[PDB]
Order: C-alpha cells, then structure tokens, then sequence
C-alpha cells in the first residue's frame, strides 16, 4: 500500500506524472473500486477501509493503522485501514 | 520550652509543565545532496554508504517519541463517561471537564493552554499552489521540502490525547485512586476527600466542620489559575523553546547549502557547464563531504535532544503514575506542602499538572513539656504533645489545634520520673469517676 | 592566545556557603516544618524524639538514653573529620571531572 | 581545525548532559532528605 | 518457632558526594583558526557559517 | 545486541568505499603512482 503524504488524492494525476510512469503505477494512480480514501496525513492507495476499531499493528499516523487479512471464504488478501481503539468503555455512575 | 502550633489552613493550587515529545523529521540524501543530477548521484553512490545510518537514527527517534507520548498519556485502558452533573459536594469540577455545550473534546483550561503557545506549521497538508508550483513569498516550509526535508505527523491526534485526560479526571471524581490498582470503586466525594485529609496526619472530623470553606477555597484557587495563566506569558516556556530549537535547526540545515566550501561555486549546474568531468569531480567531492558533515552534525544534535526528551518524558510518566493515580508523601514531589490530589491537563508536546496541597497557617504561641508524672511514673503522649493555658494541660495534634483532656488511653505509661528531664507535676483523669 | 577562555560562575564560594549555613541552622530550629511553609520553633530534644517515632521505635527510649545518643552522635561527627583526613579517595568525582 | 572544534563541542555537550542528570539527582536527594524524613530503603544511607 | 530481636542500637554517620556543575568555556573561531591573518579570515568567511 | 553487532559490521564493511580516490585498495595505489602523487590519494582515505 502506497501512502502519498502531503497531497490530496483528487490531484494524484497532476502529481504522480501518470504519463511518465509504468503501468504498475498507473494501477496505483486511478480511483477505481474505492482504492483511494483521504486520511488526515495523506491519502492511502491500494488498501480498503474498514469500520469499527481494533488494536494498532502497523502504525501509519494521525490515528490510522494498517493490518493484513488472510481470508479464504471471501478470498481477501489486501490491507485494511482503520482508526485505533482507545479502549473499552465503562458505565460507573456517581452516588452520594 | 515553647512550641508553635498552627490553627488555620489554606488550600493552594500550583501548576507544573513538563515536555513529553518533539517533532519527527526525515532526510533524503539524494535530494538534499546532488539535487537533480545523475552524475552527482553516481558520484555519491561511489562515495559509499553514509546515509542508511542517518535514516535509521531518525526512524528510531520518531519511534522513541511515539513511545514516550504513549507511555506518558496512555496508562489506564478504561474510558469513564463524564458525569452529567459537575458539582460533587460543593466542589466545582467545571473548568477541568469538557463542556457538553460544544463538542470540542477539551476543557476550558486546555483551550487556553493550546492558544497560548503557537506552532511553526501545523496540518502537513501543503500542496502545489501552496508552494512555488503556484504562488508564494518563498516560505520556509516549501524550501525545506525542495531539499528532501519533511516533517511527519504524530501517531496520536490532539482529540485522542484529550480523551485520556478526560477519562483520568473523571475517574478521580468517581473512585479516587482505586481504579489505578484495579477495578473502579464508587465512593462519595465528601468521604473520599475526608481520607485525603487523614493521610496527612489530620483528623477526619475537621473536614466535615469546615467543608464549605474548603470548597470555596478550592473553587477560588481553580478560578484564579485561569487569571494567573492569562496575565502571564512565561510559564509555558519549555515547549516554545524546544519548538524554536527544532525550527532553527531545520532552517540552518536548509540555509547551509549556500556555502561553496573550497569549490568555485555553490551551484552545481554551472560547474558541470564549464568544466570537464575529470576536473569537475574534484569540485564535487568537497561539496559532498561538506554536506555529509553538516548532515552528520544535525543527526548527532537530534540524537542528543532525543535523549534529553526521553529523560524528561520518563520523569513526567513517573510523576503522573505516582501523583495522579495515588497519594504521595514525598516532600516537594507534588507541589509545596502536603499533597492531596493532582489533575492532568494536556499541552502541546507536553503535559500540565494541577497540584492541590494543604498549607497550615495562623500560628499560635504555646509552651510544652516532655512527659507527665502522675504518681512515681512517667506518661508519654501517643499522638501529639502537651500544651498549656493558665495552669492547665491538654493533648492536641500538630497540624491543627484541638485540645483534649489527658486520659489513660491517650498516654502510655513507662519508666519513672527521675531519668526524664523537664517532667512536671500533673494529674491524669481517672476513667472510674462515676463508679 | 588561541581564543580559549574560561568564564567564572555566577555564584561565588561565599554565597554558596550561606545557603548551607541557612539550611543547617533551620534544621536545628524547626526540623523540616520550614520546608513546607513557615518556621515552627521546637526544642531539639522533642524534635529528635519524633524522628525515633517515624522509624517504628517508641518515644520513651530516647529520654531514657539521651546522653548515650548525644555522645554517639558527637563521636561520629568527630570521627568523620579523622576519616576524611586519613583518606584521599572519597572526593574522586570532582577531581576526575 | 573545524573538525576538532566540532568533536570538542560534541564531547562537551555529552558531559553537560551527564552533569545535568547528576545535578537533578542531587537536587531531588536534597529536597527529599534534608527538608524531610524519607522511608525509602538505602536512599539516605544505611539503616533507618 | 524462633525469632531474633535486637536489644541495643548505635548511631552512624556516613558521607556521600555528588557533582553539581562543571567549568564554563567559550571559543572564538577567528582567533583559534586563522590567527592574525586577513586572507585566512576572508577564506573562513567564504567557507560558511 | 543486534544494534552493537550491526554497528560493528557496518564499521567493518565501510572500508570498501574509496571516497574520492581511484581505488579502495592501498597496495595498488603505491604500485602505480609516485609518492608525491600517492599522498593526495592516501589523504582522503585517511580522512574518511
Ligand atoms: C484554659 O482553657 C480551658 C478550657 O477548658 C479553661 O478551663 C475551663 O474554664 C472555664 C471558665 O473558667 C470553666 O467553666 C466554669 O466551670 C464551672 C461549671 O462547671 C460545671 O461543669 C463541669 C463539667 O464541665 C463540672 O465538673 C462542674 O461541677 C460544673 O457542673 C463554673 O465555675 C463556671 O460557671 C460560670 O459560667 C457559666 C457560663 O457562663 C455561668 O452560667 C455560671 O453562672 C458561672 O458564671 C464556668 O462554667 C471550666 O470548668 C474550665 N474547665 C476545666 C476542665 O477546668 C481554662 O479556664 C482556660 N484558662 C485560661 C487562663 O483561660
Ligand atoms: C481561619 O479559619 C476560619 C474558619 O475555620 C475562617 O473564618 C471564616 O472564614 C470565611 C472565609 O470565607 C469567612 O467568610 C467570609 O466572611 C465575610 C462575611 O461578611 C465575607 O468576607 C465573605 O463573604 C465570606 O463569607 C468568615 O467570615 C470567617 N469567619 C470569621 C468568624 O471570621 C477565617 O477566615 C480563617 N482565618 C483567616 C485569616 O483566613
Ligand atoms: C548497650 O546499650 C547500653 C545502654 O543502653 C550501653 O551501656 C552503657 O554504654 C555506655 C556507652 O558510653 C558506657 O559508658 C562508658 O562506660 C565506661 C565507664 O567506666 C567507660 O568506657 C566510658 O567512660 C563510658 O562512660 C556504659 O558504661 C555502659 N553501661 C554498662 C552497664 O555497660 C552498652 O554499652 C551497649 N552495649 C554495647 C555493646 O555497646
Ligand atoms: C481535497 O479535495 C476535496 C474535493 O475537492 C475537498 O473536499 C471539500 O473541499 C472543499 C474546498 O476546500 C471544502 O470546503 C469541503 O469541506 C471539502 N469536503 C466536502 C465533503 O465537500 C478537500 O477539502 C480537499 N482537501 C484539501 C486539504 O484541500
Ligand atoms: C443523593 O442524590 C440523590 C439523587 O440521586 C438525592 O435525592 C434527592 O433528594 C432530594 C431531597 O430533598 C429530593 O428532593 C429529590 O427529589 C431527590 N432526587 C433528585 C434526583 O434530586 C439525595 O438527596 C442525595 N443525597 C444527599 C445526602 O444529598
Ligand atoms: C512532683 O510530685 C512529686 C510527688 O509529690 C514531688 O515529690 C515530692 O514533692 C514534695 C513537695 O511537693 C516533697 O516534699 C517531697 O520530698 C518530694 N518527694 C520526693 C522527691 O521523693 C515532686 O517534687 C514534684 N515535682 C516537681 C514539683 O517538680
Ligand atoms: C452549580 C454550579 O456550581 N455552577 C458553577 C457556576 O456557578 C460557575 O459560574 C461555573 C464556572 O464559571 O462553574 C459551574
Ligand atoms: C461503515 O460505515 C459507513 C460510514 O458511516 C456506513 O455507511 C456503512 O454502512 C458502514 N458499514 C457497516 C456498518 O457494515
Ligand atoms: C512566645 O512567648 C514567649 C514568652 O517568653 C516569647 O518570648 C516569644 O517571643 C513568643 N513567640 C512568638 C512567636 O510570639
């Protein structure tokens, strides 16, 4: 997964120089199938975003972390992006 | 033969600031040295491997800063919901907890702390049009990026850091310090504050007699903290100093390229435009050596500063663990006087501690004696000393004045009345009076 | 002759010793109450009694053997000077730096 | 000569950091041992 | 089933030494390098900051 | 342990670089050049 730091991925074609790179980077320069999502530090390319929150494994920055999934039923072998979880929530109330 | 015993007390709140972390940076050799030059890139490759060490050191520094921040702030893995009411037995917890009126996720004091100290360049979201690709006045930040110098954002955002402080402050008002050693234990704040007075050698009854005065003094001190912060601009100095040091180091590293050392010109394009490669290699070599020396000096200074910040962060984490999640009897470790409780507040690249202490005042003059002789036997006090008015005798505390009659359960009996010096005639109350 | 100079410290030797004199004198008059606020006068015999109380020993033992404790304290203080005179390795870190 | 000066400055900085740590420890010991009584083991000598 | 209890005490005084500070120094480049030489001073100025 | 080993290995392997000279090996430099010309080649290696 390639993270283009300090750029808006709406303007990748005017930054990555698509016309002067190999087709492999042309794959990582197009917004198809939700492969580009804007984060606080940059815009990650080549990974899928997920809801909820898990413990951080691969630090990225600005509260975003990454992990690799090995799925056989869904045939998923990509990288996930998510927001780290602060911790579990308690329900202690005040009484006099 | 005299002794001074205080008769009044006051509640004082003090502040303390400790840096926790600094900025994270990265350096690219192929861009800082030999900018857009294939021949110079080949020469640098021929020079040797003198750049992997710099990248490894910078990565280690960044990881160390992230670890320091996590260790200082993230200590308890339990988020406690902020109570709806912010008045616990007269104590006003309004300027320490976030206001639900606006979802700012920060307290009133933290906003002032953030606005008091400025930052060089936040966001790290500068694109073309915001640099010389568009229009600028040649800002420093775009000049740094033109030579491979970049600044990485921290792993934890400002909102996430304030969540830890909100959880820590809320947990104290609901359990005290029992949640630090295990699970939370609910307790009324009035009873919780009573045992804080018990740990400093003062009896529990004094708090219930003057609860309103204590609450008023606490609220007044909390309110005056904001006024003191507003009226001054020198308390938050360390964070500004470290930010300025990092900015100055980066700017000096950027501007060091103007020097040509022993060559004929600082620019590399003109050297290759007028000299053959056999003669241009000598000119390029000295520039390469000088730039590598400057990079090495910068890396060494950054490593030293990182070590200092690591020591400061370790001290801050120890103070947070031993002063917020418990009560410490160490002298001058949690302020001036007798420590009662502490409140953590988030600061940019640092942390602010609010220490609540107990300070006696309004001394009074009294006389004292070592022991008391009742009948051929000496009696020694258990908790306190002997005081005297107008040919009388009483037993009282030291941190507070509260005379009581001398009884057999307040003094243990040991020895005779001859070895002890200063002992005087006195009677002892007999418990068997109504019999 | 080569631009190398050494600057004197801000605080002189006499001023530094004043702090030590104030600290030692304050202990003999108030113990440690002056560190947390204002000074509190107290007899030294009673002040030393509660020092024995903080280490789990009862207060009565000090008054029974005050003379022995004072003699031992004076002997140790006197022997400190002899030990310092007879040796020359205790003050090593300052010489090293 | 510039290299020698840089080496001297770096060594002085390291020694200054070490002296700073030692001075912090000494100040903490002075605060916790002279202006009060400490129950920490082997922090103010041998014994109680 | 046994226990040892001391019956006497002694007062001992020990010493401890901690460094607090070191000497302060200053360095002049124009004197240490290029001592009394205008040409060398100009070359050092050209060298950089 | 890994940091110390890596530092030692990097220090050992740093000798392969010839800096601005013509060869990393010192035997061949003295085998083809006069001392007046070989001193310049040796100086940069020594400094590096
Ligand atoms: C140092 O501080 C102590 C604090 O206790 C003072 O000691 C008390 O001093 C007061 C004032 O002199 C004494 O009060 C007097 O006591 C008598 C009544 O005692 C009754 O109650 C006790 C039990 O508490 C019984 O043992 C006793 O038998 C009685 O039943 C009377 O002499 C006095 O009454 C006068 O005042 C009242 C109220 O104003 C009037 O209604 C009466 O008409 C009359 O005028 C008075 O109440 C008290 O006994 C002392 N306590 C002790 C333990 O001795 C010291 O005086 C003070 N020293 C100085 C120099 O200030
Ligand atoms: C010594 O401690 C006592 C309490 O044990 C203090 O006495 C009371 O202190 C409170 C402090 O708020 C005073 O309240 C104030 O009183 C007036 C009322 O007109 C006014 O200034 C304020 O609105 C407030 O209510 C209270 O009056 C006072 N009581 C007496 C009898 O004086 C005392 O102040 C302490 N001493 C010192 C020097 O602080
Ligand atoms: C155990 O503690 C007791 C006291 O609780 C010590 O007993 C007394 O110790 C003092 C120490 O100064 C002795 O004083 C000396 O005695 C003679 C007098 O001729 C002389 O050596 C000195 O001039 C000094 O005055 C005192 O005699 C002694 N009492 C007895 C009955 O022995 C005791 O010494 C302690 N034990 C040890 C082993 O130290
Ligand atoms: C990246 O581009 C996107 C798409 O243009 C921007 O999204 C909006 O940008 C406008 C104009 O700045 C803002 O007012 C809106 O709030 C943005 N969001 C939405 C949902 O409309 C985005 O801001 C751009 N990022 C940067 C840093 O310029
Ligand atoms: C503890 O809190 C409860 C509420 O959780 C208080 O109960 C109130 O008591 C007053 C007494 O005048 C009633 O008028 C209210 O209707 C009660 N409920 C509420 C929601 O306020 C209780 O009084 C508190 N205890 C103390 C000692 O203050
Ligand atoms: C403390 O009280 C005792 C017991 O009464 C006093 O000892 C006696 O004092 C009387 C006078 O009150 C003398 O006549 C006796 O000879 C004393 N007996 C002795 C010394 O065995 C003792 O003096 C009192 N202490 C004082 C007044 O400081
Ligand atoms: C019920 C109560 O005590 N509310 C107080 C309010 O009076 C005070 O103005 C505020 C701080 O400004 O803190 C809260
Ligand atoms: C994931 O979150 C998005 C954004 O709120 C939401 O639209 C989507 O339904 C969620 N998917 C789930 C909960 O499976
Ligand atoms: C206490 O009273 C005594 C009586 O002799 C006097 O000398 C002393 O100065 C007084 N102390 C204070 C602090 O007023």
């Amino acid at each position: 997964a390639v993270l283009y730091q300090d750029v808006n991925c709406t303007d990748v074609p005017t930054m990555l120089h698509i016309d002067q790179v190999s087709s492999d980077w042309r794959v990582y320069a197009a917004n198809t199938g939700g492969n580009m999502f804007q984060t606080q530090a940059g815009c990650l390319v080549g990974a899928t975003y997920d809801n909820t929150s898990y413990e951080c494994d691969i630090p990225v920055g600005a509260g975003v972390c990454a992990k690799f999934q090995i799925n056989t039923g869904a045939s998923q072998s990509s990288i996930l992006a998510y927001t780290m979880s602060l911790g579990e929530d308690s329900n202690v109330a005040y009484s006099n | 033969n005299s002794i001074a015993i205080p008769t009044n007390f006051s509640i004082s709140v003090t502040t303390e600031v400790l840096p926790v972390s600094m900025t994270k940076t990265s350096v690219d050799c192929n861009m800082y040295i030999c900018g857009d030059s294939t021949e110079c890139s080949s020469l640098l490759l021929q020079y040797g491997s003198f750049c992997q060490q710099l990248n490894r050191a910078l990565a280690g520094v960044s990881v160390e800063q992230d670890k320091n921040t996590q260790d200082v702030f993230a200590q308890v893995k339990s988020i406690y919901k902020v109570p709806a009411i912010k008045d616990f037995g007269g104590f006003n917890f309004s300027h320490i907890l976030p206001d639900p009126a606006k979802p700012s996720k920060r307290s009133f004091i933290e906003d002032l702390l953030y606005n008091k100290v400025t930052l060089a360049d936040p966001g790290f979201m500068k694109q073309y049009g915001d640099c010389l690709g568009g229009v600028n006045a040649r800002d420093l930040i775009c000049a740094q990026k033109f030579n491979g110098l970049t600044v990485l954002p921290p792993l934890l955002t400002d909102d996430m850091i304030a969540a830890y402080t909100s959880a820590l402050v809320s947990g104290t008002a609901l359990s005290g310090y029992t949640f630090g050693a295990g699970a939370a234990l609910q307790i009324p704040f009035a009873m919780q504050m009573a045992y804080r007075f018990n740990g400093i050698g003062v009896t529990q009854n004094v708090l219930y007699e003057n609860q309103k005065q204590i609450a008023n003094q606490f609220n007044k001190a909390i309110s005056q903290i904001q006024e003191s912060l507003t009226t001054t601009a020198t308390a938050l100095g360390k964070l500004q100093d470290v930010i300025n040091q990092n900015a100055i180091a980066l700017n000096t590293l950027v501007k060091q390229l103007s020097s040509n050392f022993g060559a004929i010109s600082s620019v590399l394009n003109d050297i290759l435009s007028r000299l053959d490669p056999p003669e241009a290699e000598v000119q390029i070599d000295r520039l390469i050596t000088g730039r590598l020396q400057s990079l090495q000096t910068y890396v060494t200074q950054q490593l030293i500063r990182a070590a200092e910040i690591r020591a400061s962060a370790n001290l801050a984490a120890t103070k947070m663990s031993e002063c917020v999640l418990g009560q410490s009897k160490r002298v001058d470790f949690c302020g001036k006087g007798y420590h009662l409780m502490s409140f953590p507040q988030a600061a940019p690249h640092g942390v602010v501690f609010l220490h609540v202490t107990y300070v006696p005042s309004q001394e009074q003059n009294f006389t004292t004696a070592p022991a008391i002789c009742h009948k051929g036997k000496a009696h020694f006090p258990r908790e306190g000393v002997f005081v005297t008015n107008g040919t009388h005798w009483f037993v009282t505390q030291r941190n507070f004045y509260q005379p009581e009659v001398i009884t057999t359960e307040n003094t243990f009996e040991s020895g005779n009345c001859d070895v002890v010096i200063g002992i005087v005639n006195n009677t002892v109350y007999d418990p068997l009076q109504p019999e």
